[PDB]
């Protein structure tokens, strides 16, 4: 996979500090970092960095927003739900996390999210002021072509 | 109720694992209460219930909740008054509920109604303009018979009970019971409890422009009571319900509604967007960031992210907002405590642009536009009757400036109404006016913030520069600062402009904030013996240089320079009042002068 | 009548304070 959705997907951030103090900066002069200090992280050299050390150099602080405030959220009622203005992908993020991570307990709760968000695109595939359309944004791969095979199927089915 | 009482005894057995967690919170709220009053020489009876202990383990007894709340809730109530005195009953009212917690897509915003969810959970946020009465109500009256000396006991039910639809009695007081005796009735052991009707507006910036903003109503009881100000970003969640009789009363009601939508609820919730917490981190981060002796020159910069200099402008509206102390004379007249600025200045040169961003970081303070309209400080009697027979003084903008700030525009294109009405307003703190009815002097420390423009054109440097605008020199006396933009051609400058104009397509704001409303609440020096010596230097010198300058002076402007230096040390958070003070409040009228 | 007719057993009644307001004939003297 030449990576076509998920580079940009892991294009986003983190908010992490350090262990340690290192003069390479990049972020401006007074080169050595002090510790402890909060850096907004992107994902690639992220991911790798706290596992690079024994104790490795960044501390992974969690963005426990997607900890605690939303996982309640996602946990009342999947019909319509902000998926989307606190992750403009919640999947491969999902992913990525829990790799690193390894916490069984939201591998649960996404488990019961996925089968209830699809069962509307199953039956819901049957034939707007500045964001408001993203209640529709992470589907996008999800059922369109899916939206294809409903529609073509019909027309050689009648005349 | 045999059936309908087995799941609500299941209940009963369930969540008293959901107050593991509680059951200290309800008891120990009320020993202090049985402390306090009896050990004289206080709280209602309040249980949060999170909504998530309460759907962690259980799935049946949660959906009704957001289903049918209507055979629900004095299930919880019933387990919760037996758990109050099986607790605590040896010293010698029914502790009803908060609920609180979230509630996944319920935030109906009442400009859309419901067509599913009539008669259930809602969560509604807006603002409140309406604010009516209070009044007592009874539910419970006690009658007795003084012949024989035996008492009695009789409810009276109304539209409170939120869920029962009891067959109402519509008696003031049964007397002559079934015997000969004249009843009496002990009132004082009677129970008694208030109502109070509050419309909620719409947020009117989600609401896209198709309508007015429209309105509903909710009604409250004595817990929450005097808690909401007109002009409070309110949210509240309670039942949904129709009462009254309609479409079948006994003739002639064609193409009449007859469902009044009400809201009985609880948790009324001010939001922010007086309720700032704070731990000992940040607030000892606000000591270290007291530290530095460049503190107000950072804190000038840091404000307006988008606009180049006028750095005695910047300077004067942070030193203007938090504002300056007004020591009241015991058994005298208090003078101006407060500060009220001006700006002039030729057309579009940021004049107006500051003037709204003041208003994001208000800190309760909501400002009008200024419409030709009587009503800026008074009332004019309206009183809609209060429900069919009181009459009421309902204040227009003075309610919600106190404390606070306003700003209104366009000075000298008003007609001559609001000319004497912005004349009393200023010398005198307060404002009394009989209309139609009585006298009364209502209080307001209020400050405003004035806008305007030149008539003729660019004129202001080749006439006089006083008698400029010609509204009457009264405000002129009382106020102050008379900024004149200039707005002159430097070919640095404007092209310093250009590329700022364009970087804005794509030290921060709530710290900042918090900055203020915590410095309102701390000391004020107002002494040092020798500080007040330099001033009176610095002004009797300008006092013999006023005529041979531009403009005269007053002598009121003396107690302009001690307020300027008195919220300056404010800024410094320290009780005593430095020298420094007194050098930025000289050259800060120095631009205002020359 | 029926339905919560019969009130609370009420500890305090009047009777108990009557008699103490027959005893306010002349036994206090010093004011
Ligand atoms: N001196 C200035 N420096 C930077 N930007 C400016 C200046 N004057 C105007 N602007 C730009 O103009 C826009 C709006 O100006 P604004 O409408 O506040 O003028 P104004 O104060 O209303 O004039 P008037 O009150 O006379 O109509 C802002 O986006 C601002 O960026």
């Amino acid at each position: 996979y030449y990576d076509i959705d998920d580079v940009l997907a892991d294009g986003t951030e983190f908010p992490c500090k350090f262990q340690y103090d290192i003069p390479g900066l990049g972020y401006n002069p007074g080169r050595p970092i002090t510790k402890n200090t909060k850096l907004s992280l992107p994902l690639w050299l992220a991911r790798i960095l706290a596992i690079v050390g024994p104790v490795p150099f960044v501390e992974l602080l969690p963005p426990d927003m997607f900890s605690t405030k939303v996982m309640n959220a996602i946990k009342t009622d999947p019909v319509a739900l902000d998926l989307h203005s606190i992750n403009s992908h919640f999947f491969s993020l999902a992913i990525k996390w829990i790799m690193l991570f390894s916490e069984k307990e939201l591998a649960n709760v996404v488990s019961e999210l996925l089968l209830q968000r699809a069962q509307e695109l199953n039956h819901h595939a049957s034939s707007t002021s500045t964001f408001l359309l993203k209640l529709e944004e992470m589907e996008k791969e999800i059922y369109k072509k899916s939206h294809e095979s409903y529609k073509d199927t019909k027309r050689w089915m009648f005349k | 109720p045999d059936a309908v009482f087995g799941d609500r005894v299941r209940r009963f057995q369930e969540f008293l694992d959901t107050f593991t967690s509680y059951r200290d919170s309800v008891r120990s709220i009320q020993v202090y209460n049985s402390n306090n009053a009896a050990n004289y020489n206080i709280l209602p009876h309040r249980i949060i219930i999170s909504l998530d202990d309460l759907r962690e383990f259980d799935r049946s007894f949660w959906s009704g909740i957001l289903v049918e709340p209507a055979y629900f809730i004095p299930p919880a109530e019933k387990a919760l008054t037996d758990l109050a005195d099986s607790m605590d009953d040896v010293p010698h009212h029914p502790w009803k509920l908060s609920f609180k917690g979230s509630f996944g897509a319920h935030a109906l915003s009442p400009r859309t109604l419901t067509a599913q969810h009539l008669n259930k959970l809602v969560s509604v946020e807006g603002i409140v303009t309406k604010t009516s009465l209070v009044r007592p109500k009874l539910i419970r009256s006690v009658h007795y018979a003084a012949k024989t000396g035996r008492f009695h006991y009789r409810d009276y039910t109304d539209a409170t009970t939120t869920l029962t639809t009891r067959i109402p009695t519509p008696a003031i007081y049964p007397t002559e019971d079934t015997e000969g005796n004249k009843l009496t009735t002990e009132y004082g052991y009677s129970t008694f409890i208030d109502h109070q009707r509050i419309t909620v507006q719409e947020m009117p910036e989600m609401a896209p422009a198709g309508q007015l903003p429209r309105s509903i109503d909710v009604i409250l009881d004595d817990d929450l009571v005097d808690k909401t100000k007109p002009g409070d970003r309110v949210n509240v969640v309670g039942v949904f319900k129709s009462l009254g009789a309609g479409g079948m009363n006994q003739s002639n009601s064609n193409t009449l509604i007859g469902f009044k939508t009400l809201i009985l609820g609880n948790t009324v919730y001010p939001l922010h967007a007086a309720r700032q917490m704070l731990t000992d981190f940040d607030i000892r981060n606000i000591n270290k960031l007291s530290k530095k002796k460049d503190i107000f020159d950072i804190l000038s910069q840091s404000l307006a992210p988008s606009i180049y200099g006028h750095d005695h402008i910047k300077k004067a509206i942070l030193l203007m907002l938090m504002g300056g102390v007004e020591k009241n004379l015991e058994n005298g007249s208090h003078l101006r405590g407060d500060i009220n600025i001006l700006m002039v200045g030729d057309p579009s040169t940021a004049k107006s642009q500051l003037l709204r961003f003041v208003l994001n970081t208000a800190s309760l303070a909501i400002a009008t536009t200024g419409r030709g309209s009587s009503g800026v400080g008074l009332t004019a009697a309206v009183t809609t009757d209060r429900e069919t027979g009181e009459r009421r003084l309902e204040a227009g903008a003075m309610v919600l400036a106190d404390r606070g700030v306003v700003c209104i525009d366009e000075f000298d294109k008003m007609t001559d109404v609001d000319r004497v009405a912005i004349h009393e307003v200023m010398e005198q703190q307060t404002v009394t006016i009989a209309k139609a009815g009585i006298h009364t002097t209502l209080n307001a420390r209020c400050s405003v913030i004035a806008a305007a423009n030149p008539v003729f054109g660019q004129y202001d440097v080749n006439r006089d520069p006083h008698q400029n605008i010609a509204l009457p020199d009264s405000l002129l006396s009382r106020f102050d600062l008379l900024f004149v933009v200039t707005d002159d051609i430097n070919e640095i400058r404007d092209r310093s402009i250009s590329e700022h104009v364009l970087r804005t397509h794509r030290v921060t704001i709530p710290f900042l904030r918090k900055y203020v409303q915590y410095a309102k609440e701390r000391v004020i020096p107002q002494l040092t013996q020798e500080a007040i010596n330099v001033i009176v230097k610095n002004y009797t010198d300008l006092r013999n240089d006023d005529n041979t300058k531009k403009s005269p002076i007053t002598a009121r402007t003396l107690e302009t320079l001690i307020r300027l230096a008195t919220a300056h040390a404010k800024v410094r958070l320290s009780k005593t009042v430095n020298k420094v003070d007194a050098k930025v409040a000289a050259n800060l009228l120095r631009f205002a002068l020359l | 009548m029926s339905a919560a007719l019969p009130s609370i057993q009420l500890p305090v009644d009047y009777n108990n304070l009557f008699n103490e307001i027959t005893d306010f004939l002349v036994t206090f003297k010093q004011d």
